[PDB]
């Protein structure tokens, strides 16, 4: 988070830090259907926002429909809309590689969908996405708006911290464990290993 | 008769009488209009 810089805007970039704050999972709506009881039809809309097409588009603001195209009222079915889960955090520069006595630099990222409940708050991180730049810095009327946008979160584990550590184990792997075990020195030869 | 119109008559009724000389051609009004809005979708009616 120190040495990422606007050079590197709109590229794929891995960034190592600890996570320091999640917020609440959120639902969020895409198509939304409705129920006409004067002519026994359902309907439906579509929505869309910026942070789900890396290409720049056309905005389209569509409205939430309560009325029907000759002025039947409509009532909402919540089962049958569709909704798909939101979540932020917030990653910061690891305490053992940042520089002593100076203030830390931080980067937002943004998860939709399936990860969205990947990590905790104080946890050892790294993530790979796109570092983007978000509506227009003022010009309409600080500077632009930056994050980025989560691909790939992985949890890494460290010296005295809660994240655990495990390996994947081989069937080679698995043939000596379990050879290790019919000899009757097990003990003597484990503990003998330990420093 | 048709000279004898002043500023009394006005948003008055009267009854003339007279000859036709033009008819023109018959044009179309509106009486119920369904209208839609092009940024955000928003419909809605009117009567006249
Ligand atoms: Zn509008």
């Amino acid at each position: 988070p120190r040495t990422l810089t606007a050079q590197h805007l709109n590229k794929l970039v891995s960034v190592e830090g600890i996570v320091t704050k999640t917020s609440l999972v959120r639902p969020k709506l895409i198509r939304s259907v409705h129920y006409a009881a004067k002519t026994g039809r359902f309907h439906y809309r579509d929505y869309t926002d910026a942070t789900t097409t890396l290409t720049t588009r056309i905005p389209t603001p569509a409205i939430y429909p309560t009325e029907d195209t000759e002025g039947n009222k409509l009532t909402t079915e919540y089962g049958y809309s569709t909704f798909i889960d939101h979540q932020r955090i917030t990653v910061q520069e690891m305490p053992e590689m940042a520089p002593a006595g100076q203030l830390p630099r931080s980067i937002d990222v943004i998860l939709d969908d399936d990860l969205v409940d990947k990590t905790k708050p104080g946890d050892r991180v790294n993530v790979v996405g796109v570092f983007k730049s978000l509506g227009a810095g003022g010009m309409n009327q600080i500077g632009f708006k930056t994050l980025i946008l989560g691909n790939t979160v992985y949890p890494l584990h460290a010296r005295s911290t809660g994240v655990a550590a495990r390996q994947m184990l081989t069937d080679f792997d698995i043939r000596n464990i379990n050879k290790l075990s019919k000899k009757k020195d097990i003990f003597d030869i484990l503990s003998q290993s330990l420093a | 008769p048709l000279r004898d119109l002043d500023s009394e008559h006005v948003s008055k009724i009267v009854r003339l009488s007279g000859i036709i000389i033009s008819t023109s051609v018959l044009s179309s009004r509106a009486t119920y209009l369904s209208i839609m809005c092009r940024n955000c979708r928003h419909t809605t009616s009117i009567t006249i």
